[PDB]
């Protein structure tokens, strides 16, 4: 996250890392005790990959992280469909064994299709992770978090040469200088209604980070959530 | 559901004679007043408790 403020200790206590042949490579949120959900594009491979909950300096002890194995990984059906595109950037990891949630650990409520997208349309959102603090700089220590605005359709189509689906929003600012960022991806784009906080973004692509006139791409999860809660069942 | 909700703090369902059916996430439960969300678990979705 380029131009954010250090996280106090449990403010994302949904909020993981991913580790693996990279260190911190990816964040993703807590589902509930046993599914964490994060993007596509940080899982593509079947490698393995370890998930730290609790977790709020990468380099120190807090004694509130819960390390987990993953045991399973789904990726959207639909995600890499075609090549590139970046749409359906969306995944999610089973544990070994479940979480044990407490004020350090705690899941991210999600709401129906149509509520969830009522929540996106506030139109500020926050975003957290241990991706890079600068452009083509060092990871963060320290979990970082971000308040990023909404952008209008239009503005975000205009943005870039890509193309912007349906199942995808733009967030960020006009000036630049303020973005999610490498390393951030699949940590959550989340909205606070009433001291309670959804699930309303996935952490997905864009070009370059906190350029001025560019945003960051987000997977819209309104259009997920059936799937998030068909696949991520207790009994 | 019209104007903020219906007063519902999550969620808000309309219903015969323009009135509103308010709900809560799992992990919480719809409080007396019929509007509020109250936690329901030890450790419910969405809130911070470290503080
Ligand atoms: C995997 C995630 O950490 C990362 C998040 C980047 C978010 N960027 C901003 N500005 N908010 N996502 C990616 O790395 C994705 C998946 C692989 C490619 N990618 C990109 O973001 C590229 N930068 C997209 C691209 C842009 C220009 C030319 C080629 C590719
Ligand atoms: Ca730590």
């Amino acid at each position: 996250v380029v131009g954010g403020e250090d996280a106090k200790p449990g403010q994302f206590p949904w909020q993981v890392v991913l580790n693996g042949k990279v260190d911190a490579f990816c964040g993703g949120s807590i589902v509930n005790e046993k599914w964490i959900v994060t993007a596509a594009h940080c899982v593509e491979t079947g490698v393995k990959i370890t998930v730290v909950a609790g977790e709020h300096n990468i380099e120190e002890t807090e004694h509130t992280e819960q390390k987990r194995n993953v045991i399973r990984i789904i990726p959207h059906h639909n995600y890499n469909a075609a090549i590139n595109t970046y749409n359906h950037d969306i995944a999610l990891l089973e544990l070994d064994e479940p979480l044990v949630l407490n004020s350090y650990v705690t899941p991210i409520c999600i709401a129906d299709k149509e509520y969830t997208n009522i929540f996106l349309k506030f139109g500020s959102g926050y975003v957290s992770g241990w991706g890079r603090v600068f452009h083509k700089g060092r990871s963060a220590l320290v979990l970082q978090y971000l308040r990023v605005p909404l952008v209008d359709r239009a503005t975000c189509l205009r943005s870039t040469k890509f193309t912007i689906y349906n199942n995808m929003f733009c967030a960020g600012f006009h000036e630049g200088g303020r973005d999610s960022c490498q390393g951030d991806s699949g940590g959550p784009h989340v909205t606070e209604v009433e001291g309670t906080s959804f699930l309303t973004g996935i952490i997905s692509w864009g070009e370059e980070c906190a350029m001025k006139g560019k945003y960051g791409i987000y997977t819209k999860v309104s259009r997920y959530v059936n799937w998030i809660k068909e696949k991520t069942k207790l009994t | 559901c019209n104007i903020k909700n219906g007063r519902c703090e999550q969620f808000c369902k309309n219903s015969a004679d323009n009135k509103v059916v308010c709900s809560c996430t799992e992990g919480y439960r719809l409080a007396e007043n019929q509007k509020s969300c109250e936690p329901a678990v030890p450790f419910p979705c969405g809130r911070v408790s470290v503080s």
